[PDB]
RNA sequence: CCGGCCGGGAACUCAAAGGAGACUGCCAGUGAUAAACUGGAGGAAGGUGGGGAUGACGUCAAGUCAUCAUGGCCCUUACGACCAGGGCUACACACGUGCUACAAUGGCGCAUACAAAGAGAAGCGACCUCGCGAGAGCAAGCGGACCUCAUAAAGUGCGUCGUAGUCCGGAUUGGAGUCUGCAACUCGACUCCAUGAAGUCGGAAUCGCUAGUAAUCGUGGAUCAGAAUGCCACGGUGAAUAC
């Protein structure tokens, strides 16, 4: 249990929080329950859409969600249709006048949430695992990445002894606190067990 | 320590006499952190300690400290068969710090009603060359001359 | 006098709101008393990081809360009501008062 | 002990059971799971078999059992010794 | 935990919210010193007929995402494991690692 | 017309005012003998005073808060030396060799996780 | 210096030497002498002969040496023969006030019995 | 009204935002013109200033299927579900971690100085009024540098007890209580009074600690209706020693 989660040690430094809201100690947990469910249904609904960073920002008795995604073209659907069809079940859970805005994420190969979801859906459909690793390791370096490291963990190929394997290209610092470390994790549910994916992506060092 | 050396930190002189060594007998006498109830047994030591002697208050303690200063001690080299107890010339600071440790030690072990009365029956006799702190200087100086063969 | 408190978790977004709330009534009013800081609560925590049995392996967390003060001594007719229509950023609850 | 401005504690059902016992006048063993009820002086001279987690063991209330509770006469563990 | 331990908890919050003003009245009849024992014998036998899940000291705090009855924190509603996981992503504003 | 000093210690901080006069001493509205019950604590506020020749030139007026017996007494000492230099600028060299113009920054070490104190680990036993 | 059917010590003070009675402590003996009117730091010797007389009229109202050893032996033997939980613990040498008997029951059981 | 409370004042403390500073940089000297190291003028700080967080590749088929998730297998009028009482608190006994002790550097009584960090709405709960006391009554004050929790204790001044199983130690049981709580028998904490064990510094063996450390003495907090000698956090006092 050796490595810290690289996002949490970077939250005051070069990384933002996904939820920027105030409360007192009275209604903090009721907002935290409110924030979890509205991210939970937006995951199940937009699991065919490329949503990466749901941001719950709720100022003064209304909730606002910026959906970070590789495409609005399925997230909007028709122009002003699925932005509104999902809103009426977002104002069900929270209990405030909702506003699901959208900010688009260009360059989908440089996202540790999407690389987690572009390897897992190939592991889900029985590809050779060692090929699927090498697409992500090679595609980021064409798109201008200073370093990548992918890792599949647990019962690879179907055999009975589990193991863990990984690859690396470029440079990924972790002890440097000012490193632009994109990092997330997925879950592969196959017929022999669970496989887990971890991806590190370094962009540069955001100066202070 | 294996690598390096530190020297000493500063030890604050007293309000009473203007001595470095008056702060150094209260520090060996202090137990459990109490400099308040230790510096006052020392102040109630030197009153009856110059009274029987008839000297100055500080100078009577410095003569009782003399008859218990160690001059040869045996340390352990332990490179032969058994432990060799090798006698060494002692540096001038360990002559003093071992002496004050032995005067505090005996005054714990008496049966009088005070601490200052257990103490002043020991710094009186330490200038009079009997007691228990001079038994410790001579039991160290008994082991240091039965090991004079080794160099 | 008119009190305005600000409680905020971020330490620069509350500094970003005080050159927002002064600049609404500095034009309309005068003798604004000023951006007075107050001390900071540091609400700390401790949990366990193992799922079953490791009592010495822990993470210490905290949540810090930031306080300022904006004091308007006497309003004009056009001081508070221009300040009234405004709404500040996220992560802040303002507390306007009189008394 | 329970406070005295509150007064004594008893179940509302066992109070109705003992009253119905004395008013009818039976010596039938009343079985009740109220180890937490304080014995009242109308319960003197009756057989009230209070449960101990496993079965029902009878108690014939004498005089000196007034300010006690019913569980003290129904032992709930069992022990003979180790060897 | 078990589904029958989350659902067992929910009615204890439901039943204790229904009979709140009725269990609180029978305490003040006994919290009154200057009342009659023809009333203070009526309050103490009436509170047994109210349900045991009506008491606010009967329901127990559980982690709101898993239902764990230990490691609880009241500011988050969660156990020690689920606060830690949600912190490292970022959904808990202000909650980072500390050192002094 | 006056002279000021600042001093600090473990959790202590003193406010030293200096006027010329008899050598009058007031410590938290109270006298030198009324405030410090401890003779060692009565000494250490006078430690720059015996170093230089200013036991009679200046009056000194003290309001110290926070800390303890030797905490406030070491706070007052560093502030008087700050005011001995605030007057003269010449005595700074003897006070430096006294070690009086240096704030001894030994602060209390916090309790840490897995430890009973700042450094006392619990009693280990191999079996 | 003879109070309440026992002998009370001579060279101990007023409130201390009365605590030799089975039935008084430091508090209840202050109730004796503040009612009677004697200072508390004099000994029981060199109390006058008009002082030992009235001092037992303060003592006689309390339930003391023989009157107090019997009602404790009546209390514990009353717990024995009802069959209560307390008296079962009084006839089996295992403590009464709820304490752990898996370990640290070394007063009511006596010191350690080796296995034979 | 002799109390920063109250004119007023922005000094000082304190608060918290932004800049400042420390880099072997300037000084001699050793060494290979190197890297470095030794001593120093300065300076609040000197050479990693002090503390933390940060745990590479892998090892132990290390721990957890009972936080959660999950391949497989197994259960289905029961291996699922609801209820009351009982049990998780048992005791010939064995080991690990603690608190309190064996006293005068102390116990009691009386007067009296000195902190830091915290929490608070179904919350904390001034004063007044009773109660031997924990508490109760009436009921202000505060969503809080405002108000309360809150009295720091060790210490110092004075006084006593003068080496006894004691004016040391507090276990243990008898009779009364209070409180939170539908409910204190099993199986809660606390108060008052009566009782007043072992214990007089511990064989072999073994542990922690290099400076604001150890030792010491208080204080808060989280879980929580209640229930800390535990866990985490805070200041006061403050050593010995390293050839
Ligand atoms: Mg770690
Ligand atoms: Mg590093
Ligand atoms: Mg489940
Ligand atoms: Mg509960
Ligand atoms: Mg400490
Ligand atoms: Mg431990
Ligand atoms: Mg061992
Ligand atoms: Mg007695
Ligand atoms: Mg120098
Ligand atoms: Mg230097
Ligand atoms: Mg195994
Ligand atoms: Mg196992
Ligand atoms: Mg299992
Ligand atoms: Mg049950
Ligand atoms: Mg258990
Ligand atoms: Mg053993
Ligand atoms: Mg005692
Ligand atoms: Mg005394
Ligand atoms: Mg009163
Ligand atoms: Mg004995
Ligand atoms: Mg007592
Ligand atoms: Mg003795
Ligand atoms: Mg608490
Ligand atoms: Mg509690």
């Amino acid at each position: 249990g050796q490595k810290v989660h690289p996002n949490g040690i970077r939250l005051g430094i070069v990384k933002p929080w996904n939820s920027t809201w105030f409360a007192n100690t009275k209604e903090f947990a009721d907002n935290l329950d409110s924030d979890f469910k509205v991210r939970q249904y937006l995951t199940k609904e937009l699991a065919k859409a490329s949503v990466s960073r749901i941001v719950i920002e709720r100022p003064a008795k209304s909730i606002r969600v910026t959906i970070h995604t590789a495409r609005p073209g399925i997230v909007i659907g028709k122009k002003g249709e699925d932005v509104e069809k999902l809103r009426k079940v977002v104002a069900d859970i929270a209990g405030v006048p909702a506003q699901i805005n959208i900010a688009e994420v260009r360059k989908p190969e440089l996202d540790a949430k999407l690389v987690a979801d572009s390897i897992t859906s190939q592991l889900e459909r029985r590809v050779m695992f060692r090929r699927a690793m090498k697409r992500a390791v090679q595609n980021a370096m064409r798109l201008g990445a200073k370093g990548i490291k992918v890792e599949v963990s647990g019962r690879l190929g179907g055999a009975e002894i589990a193991r863990t394997e990984w690859y690396r290209e470029g440079r990924v610092p972790l002890h440097t606190l000012r490193a632009d470390i994109d990092y997330n994790t997925s879950e592969a549910h196959t017929t022999y067990g669970v496989i887990g994916v971890k991806v590190w992506i370094f962009k540069g060092e955001i100066l202070g | 320590p294996r690598r390096r050396v530190i020297g000493q930190r500063k030890i604050l002189p007293d309000p009473k006499f203007g001595s470095e060594l008056l702060a150094k007998f209260v520090n060996i006498l202090m137990v459990d952190g109490k400099k308040s109830t230790a510096e006052s047994i020392v102040y109630s030591a030197l009153e009856t300690l110059a009274q029987r002697s008839g000297k100055s208050e500080l100078e009577a303690f410095e003569v009782a400290l003399e008859n218990v200063r160690p001059t040869v001690e045996v340390k352990s080299r332990r490179v032969g068969g058994s432990t060799y107890q090798v006698p060494v010339e002692v540096r001038p600071v360990r002559r003093n710090a071992l002496a004050m440790r032995w005067i505090v030690e005996a005054a714990r072990k008496r049966g009088d009603k005070s601490m200052a009365l257990r103490l002043a029956n020991e710094l009186s006799d330490a200038a009079e060359n009997k007691g228990t702190a001079v038994k410790k200087r001579e039991d160290v100086h008994r082991m240091a001359e039965a090991n004079k063969a080794f160099a | 006098r008119i009190r305005i408190r600000l409680k905020a978790f971020d330490h620069r977004l509350i500094d970003q709101a005080t050159a927002e709330i002064v600049e609404t009534a500095k034009r309309t009013g005068a003798q604004v008393r000023g951006p007075i800081p107050l001390p900071t609560r540091k609400e700390r925590f401790t949990v366990l990081i193992s799922p079953h049995v490791n009592k010495d392996a822990r993470d210490q967390y905290e949540i810090r809360t930031h306080l300022r003060l904006v004091d308007i001594v006497e309003p004009t007719e056009k001081t508070v009501d221009a300040l009234m229509r405004l709404d500040l950023a996220a992560g802040v609850d303002v507390q306007i008062s009189l008394g | 002990p329970r406070s005295l401005k509150k007064g004594p504690f008893i179940d509302l059902h066992l109070l109705k059971k003992v009253e119905k016992a004395v008013e009818s006048g039976d010596k039938k063993p009343l079985r009740t799971w109220s180890r937490r009820s304080t014995i009242f002086p109308n319960m003197i001279g009756l057989t009230i078999a209070v449960h101990n987690g496993r079965q029902h063991v009878p108690v014939f209330v004498t005089d000196e059992m007034v300010g006690h509770k019913l569980g003290e006469f129904a032992p709930t563990r069992t022990y003979r010794g180790h060897a | 935990a078990k589904q029958s331990m989350k659902a067992r908890e929910v009615k204890r919050v439901a039943l204790a919210d229904k009979y709140f003003a009725k269990r609180a009245e029978l305490k003040a009849i006994i919290s009154d010193v200057n009342a009659s024992d023809e009333d203070r014998w009526n309050a103490v036998l009436k509170l047994q007929t109210l349900p045991r899940d009506s008491s606010p000291s009967r329901q127990r705090n559980r982690c709101r995402q898993t239902g764990r009855p230990h490691g609880f924190l009241r500011k988050f509603g969660l156990s020690r494991i689920k606060v830690r996981e949600a912190a490292m992503r970022g959904e808990i504003p202000g909650l980072k690692k500390a050192s002094w | 017309n006056q002279y000021y000093g600042t001093g600090r210690r473990k959790s202590s901080a003193a406010r030293v005012f200096i006027k010329p006069g008899n050598g009058k001493i007031v410590i938290n509205q109270r006298s030198l003998e009324q405030y410090f019950g401890r003779e060692t604590a009565r000494m250490v506020v006078r430690q720059p005073l015996e170093l230089v020749d200013m036991v009679e030139k200046l009056d000194l007026y003290i309001t110290v808060k926070g800390g303890g017996i030797s905490g406030q007494a070491g706070a007052i000492r560093h502030g008087i030396t700050r005011a001995l230099m605030e007057y003269d600028e010449s005595l700074r060299s003897e006070l430096r060799k006294a070690g009086f113009v240096t704030r001894d920054a030994r602060q209390v070490e916090r309790k840490k996780v897995g430890l009973r104190k700042a450094r006392r680990r619990p009693q280990f036993s191999k079996r | 210096a003879r109070i309440a059917g026992i002998n009370i010590p001579d060279h101990k003070h007023a409130v201390i030497a009365l605590t030799s009675i089975y039935g008084v402590g430091k508090t209840r003996s202050k109730a004796i002498l503040a009612a009677a009117g004697i200072a508390e730091d004099v000994k029981i010797s060199e109390l006058s002969e008009g002082q030992i007389d009235t001092l037992r009229d303060e003592v006689a109202k309390f339930v003391v040496e023989g009157d107090l050893r019997r009602e404790i032996s009546m209390s514990i033997k009353r717990l024995m023969d009802l069959g209560c939980y307390r008296g079962l613990r009084h006839r089996r040498g295992l403590p009464v006030r709820g304490q752990r008997t898996k370990t640290n029951a070394r007063t009511r059981k006596g010191p350690r019995k080796p296995i034979k």
